């Protein structure tokens, strides 16, 4: 026969190897493919769809799970009080875990690109107010007050007919890609911090609720990309599935 | 753009606080191609008598409501001429124009998430412990026009997060902004036609993400009404009327 | 930066465990030298969670069968794998007449040969497989006793996979066959929320109601990391 | 030699694999092929040839087997009496098992297309009558009376010079293909029911027989197709064939 | 189309209640090609003296008849000049025009299936139990012109269903419609020529599928006559006359 | 919808069991280390019923020989398969001179090697094989004693298939050789009614006259399912 | 190496198989063929004598 010489790797079964395999059914023809709505071509299509960000990931009670989906805002004392805070890191344990983006990230080792968070005010029509959403790039410790938070990337949000506002977390990194940030050494890939402050105050007339809620929705921008597939950190199974 | 009118059949809907219109998956309802079809009998396309707006029951939004859902081919199977055709024919096919309406005042507040979830399969709490393989009753999987209330909205009673329900054709009703949501859904299934009785192509979910609130004195009764109209309805495989 | 590694083929075209068959010498689990595995890739969490990200999926696949003893030892034994499409006669013993495979596709391999690998087409009568079927397979009254059928779609039931010792006497060694699947030429429609809770059973999304854990990690206060 | 790497499936013997095999006789040349009448190119050619449908599959007696090939019709009381009934399912146990179509179906898992049943009246020239052959699509229970059967696909047959009439069972399915229907879950693929009723009555003069028979012949239409080969449900052998 | 005339040789057949003509497998009888042949001797093509209508015995159709059959090269081997050539020559080849005739009245009824079954091999009941390997006698495998009666028509005395016998060139004689069947058969065999004595290319089956019936008073004797004519007859390999 | 899977090649080009040869150590069935199998695919019901759907058939074929012990165990043994066309000398022993195969085609394989496979042409002196021959092979009187020859066509008798242990001493193991056949380049003529009753013998269509079963299933009344 | 899969018939020695075989003498050149009377091309030439 034709002189050959097998090399290392012979007989191995590489999970991700893309080769040819003998077909079990000769001349078999699959059922025609009808037209079906909502076909997906690339996962990045899903990373751009906003899903609810659990900024208020505090309640763990059985009856209080639905309230992690929104955080409160109310009449204050007028000293630029802090409202909420959270890390901007997508593939890190925290608020982003409730989003589709955060979930898809779990399947990739690295990501790159700008992120965006849209805040929707669900108070009453008579309620007014201005907030200051700030994004603090790496190195900046959690701003102690508004006067410190406003020194970074931010946006002053005015409640009105347009219920929502979008905070764009621009891609400000030293490296082209970021691996998932965790506590310790990998905190090198942290994205930064987001913090909502009262620019002025939540004002309301007599007869209207003194407390309203905000719902945060998060997704990725058009320049967002991911690479190097891996398995999500969690496996939803304890014993064999029956 | 805030005002709109939806006319189909002999019914017209009006609104002055809308938020555009969503066309599920960027596709308008259409009839079945001659190459996508299999059933050889000529279908019935009743048009105006079935493709019109049907207004189902009204729900009351309370400061403690969890949310409701309606399975779609189903909600209409016992109403008007659409229902008759759905009962007399084996095969059914159609898209829908769903219009959820709920108005309040400039002093009320709250936000409803109105979404369409295809193949909305319901699960059970499995006896609480999770060791009992129980299943949802017929009354819950196909609630009819009265809809059904969610017991655990956070997981949509199916073990999936509602926070991601926005990857589905949806719209919100934020009382300070709009008083209705309009979603147009094309026929979605892996088959060109299917039974309107055994199968429910999708489910309509109306869930309060931001609780309703107002001061004592403002009208406390805030209804949520569901109006829907079939589109491009086609039926085939005629026989006697079957209820289920 | 390339967007190629996030295409459906890049994501799904990676072989993963979907089946595991035991052929022990003594026991109560296939002790007669043969086994019938119901083709269902829903028995393992990793592979299952990925595919359940979409509602419908159309694809060809590449099945690889890794066989050996429970210690991982490679033994000089000849096996026969047979694909039994629904309707074909499932073997009732090691010497069943069904092993004649006059029409069913079969593979004969020794455990000393590299794992058998084979290509499978999209064989559903539907235009795609459904990881979720919100309905019943048959008409009639749907009583408590038959709720077992809810969510069961025959368009996903591709048949059985049978294994045996090619012989008429008991094998000298205990065997195990691990089945791996690699998807090719993938089309997918309608994405869904990713599995949140532990899996318990194959034919359904049941979850432990007393152990409903949050999607992720938690902390002390909302104002502190 | 040339570096190679054998993959899984090596050495396996797949019954349906279509490969090359070493020829046993080098330079052998087969006997020329003469022209022979009746050459078959596709099995569908046979599915279109009508064969006797055993609608009267009741007699099992040794001497009464030949009477399953035809069913009786006779003078009635004039109330649209039922004549005969049978499932339209081709690959299901019943009347269709006597037909070539039903037999070829046994070799395929799925089929699609319209079917046709031709009824030939073998009464006397002086016998007259009108029948109503009805086809009830899926879901419709066996019609209790003619007034119910006539609501489905049907044809009123008038006996005359043209002895036969053809009932076309149009392809009315939800799925593109149907797998063989059996009792239970697979009854999902049922085609429906056929039922013959007296439209008027079997009328005859004095001197002519009061009972005549009808012979049903069944086959497939031009749009009939089958796919996914399998073995017939039955194996005509008990012990080794000597 | 209901009337017809078949003229061949010095014989003519007439009919006023025919049902068209069937040409087996869509092919007319023809002579052997120069490339399909092997025998090198020049054949005899007697034409008019052998290609004509021969009328064999008549059978009586009774209300209880089971059916009959005739093996073909055979039925003619002892008749006319065709028989002489079939006996003197080793090799024979030819097609046939078979005309089965049976008339009644507008008050009689019944239906005969007239079919051609190539290579009609006869089997036995195997001693009833099926343990005895018995074989059909010469008198039954090659019955001659008198034909032979079927003992188990349902299985054609060969373990095959008569209900499928229609995949063969056939025609029916439905007394209320026609009074004859005409089938034209080409030469069918895996050889260009063969012995007219040892081999029977096909068999003619006449079987009552719908029993004959009539009221007492109408003539009770209803005959079934078989007329047949060879076509494109060729013989070769001359020697002395051999009977079998 | 494609009509490709119902062509003759799609239907018949699937290997099926047609022969089975035993080479035991002790017994009354080929105990001398060799066997002569008369080439006839009419010994097994599945394959036989399919081909008997047609009267005449012309085709090339692919024969595969699967060998092992009665337990399915693969043993280090060398065998010799030899095709003995009609007229050639059939081996009378394991050491027969006929095993020299100076002209007959032979195959030498070990049971440890993958099953031997080989291509065969259409070798009939007729233009096609006949599953049915309504006649006798010779002239003369056809008495009771010779009715054994009715329906026997020599144009279908292709010869013998011989097997042996390549040696001069008894083999250390009991063997079995299963023969599979796959038809290629198929032409077929004149369809017939499909086998209705159980098969009893090879050279004929005999059926058990006391156990004549209906073609199919039966029911109580014609007016009830 | 290049993925292959040996089929039945492997290692068998078919008497009439017409294949290639390794040459024992590299670059060997046979004695020229002179012209010889009575050369036969086909056995049928003899069947006619």
């Amino acid at each position: 026969g034709f002189p050959t010489e097998p090399k290392p790797g012979t007989n191995q079964f590489l999970t991700t190897d893309d080769g040819v395999s003998a077909p079990i059914l000769p001349n078999f023809h699959p059922t025609p493919c009808i037209h079906i709505p909502g076909e997906v071509r690339n996962l990045l299509e899903l990373c751009q769809v906003e899903t609810i960000l659990e900024v208020n990931n505090v309640p763990t009670n059985a009856t209080s799970l639905m309230e992690r989906l929104r955080f409160p805002v109310s009449a204050q004392a007028g000293k630029g009080e802090l409202c909420a805070v959270f890390r901007a890191d997508p593939g890190r344990d925290g608020p982003w875990q409730s989003t589709m983006l955060g979930q898809l990230c779990g399947y990739y080792t690295q990501w790159s690109g700008s992120l965006e968070v849209t805040f929707m005010f669900t108070g009453s029509f008579m309620a007014t107010g201005k907030m200051l959403i700030a994004y603090t790039p790496p190195g900046g410790p959690l701003p102690k007050d508004r006067a410190t938070a406003m020194l970074g990337t931010h946006v002053i949000w005015d409640f009105g007919l347009q219920s929502s506002v979008t905070l764009v977390i621009p891609w400000i990194s030293n490296t082209h890609y970021r691996a998932h940030a965790r506590d310790g050494v990998f905190d090198y890939y942290t994205t930064g911090l987001v913090s909502i402050w009262y620019q002025t105050n939540y004002v309301v007339p007599i007869g209207a609720p003194n407390t309203a809620y905000i719902i945060a929705l998060a997704a990725a921008q058009k320049n967002f990309t991911m690479k190097l597939c891996k398995d999500t950190s969690h496996i939803l199974q304890t014993a064999s599935i029956q | 753009d805030r005002v709109a009118q939806l006319t189909i059949g002999n019914s017209t809907i009006t609104t002055q606080e809308a938020a555009n219109i969503i066309v599920g998956y960027g596709e308008w309802p259409s009839y079945c191609s001659d190459d996508d079809a299999t059933a050889v009998d000529k279908p019935t396309r009743p048009d105006v008598s079935v493709n019109r707006f049907y207004t189902l029951d009204t729900k009351l939004w309370e400061k403690s409501s969890k949310g409701w859902y309606w399975k779609f081919p189903d909600v209409l199977t016992e109403t008007g001429v659409f229902g008759q055709n759905a009962q007399f024919h084996y095969l059914y096919r159609s898209g829908f124009c769903i219009h959820v309406q709920c108005n309040a005042s400039k002093f009320h507040q709250g936000a409803l998430l109105v979404a369409i979830l295809p193949e909305y399969v319901i699960g059970t709490v499995a006896g609480g412990t999770g060791t009992e393989d129980s299943h949802p009753p017929y009354k819950q999987t196909q609630p009819g026009a009265d809809g059904f209330e969610l017991q655990h909205p956070y997981v949509l009673d199916a073990g999936i997060p509602i926070s991601q329900l926005t990857v589905c054709p949806h719209q919100w009703i934020n009382l300070r902004t709009n008083n209705c949501a309009t979603i147009i859904v094309p026929y979605m299934n892996t088959l060109p036609f299917d039974s309107a009785l055994n199968h429910c192509n999708f489910g309509l979910l109306v869930v309060p993400i931001s609780p309703l609130d107002f001061d004592q004195g403002a009208t406390p009764v805030i209804p949520i009404t569901i109006t829907l109209a079939p589109m491009c309805s086609e039926f085939a495989g005629l026989r006697q009327a079957v209820t289920q | 930066h390339s967007t190629a590694e996030t295409t459906l083929d890049s994501f799904f075209s990676r072989a993963g465990l979907v089946g595991e068959i035991d052929l022990p010498l003594e026991g109560t689990t296939n002790p007669n030298g043969y086994a019938n595995w119901d083709i269902d890739i829903t028995g393992y969490a990793q592979m299952r969670r990925k595919v359940e990200l979409f509602t419908y999926m159309r694809f060809d696949a590449e099945f690889t069968f890794v066989a050996c003893t429970p210690t991982g030892q490679v033994v000089p034994q000849l096996l026969q794998y047979m694909f039994v499409p629904p309707g074909a006669p499932k073997p009732e013993s090691r010497e069943s007449l069904a092993w004649q495979t006059a029409t069913n596709p079969s593979v004969f391999v020794k455990l000393t040969d590299p794992p058998a690998q084979v290509s499978v087409p999209f064989m559903s009568p539907a235009s795609a497989y459904q990881w979720f079927y919100d309905g019943y397979p048959t008409f009639g009254e749907h009583k408590q006793e038959k709720d077992l059928e809810y969510g069961a779609c025959p368009n996903n039931m591709m048949g059985t996979f049978s294994v045996r010792n090619v012989g008429s006497s008991k094998s000298k060694y205990p065997l195990v066959v691990r089945i791996y699947m690699r998807m090719k030429h993938v089309r997918a429609w309608i994405p869904r929320p990713m599995r949140n809770q532990n899996y318990l059973f194959k034919a359904n999304p049941n979850y432990a109601g007393n152990s409903i854990k949050p999607t992720g990690t938690s902390r002390t206060a909302i104002t502190t990391l």
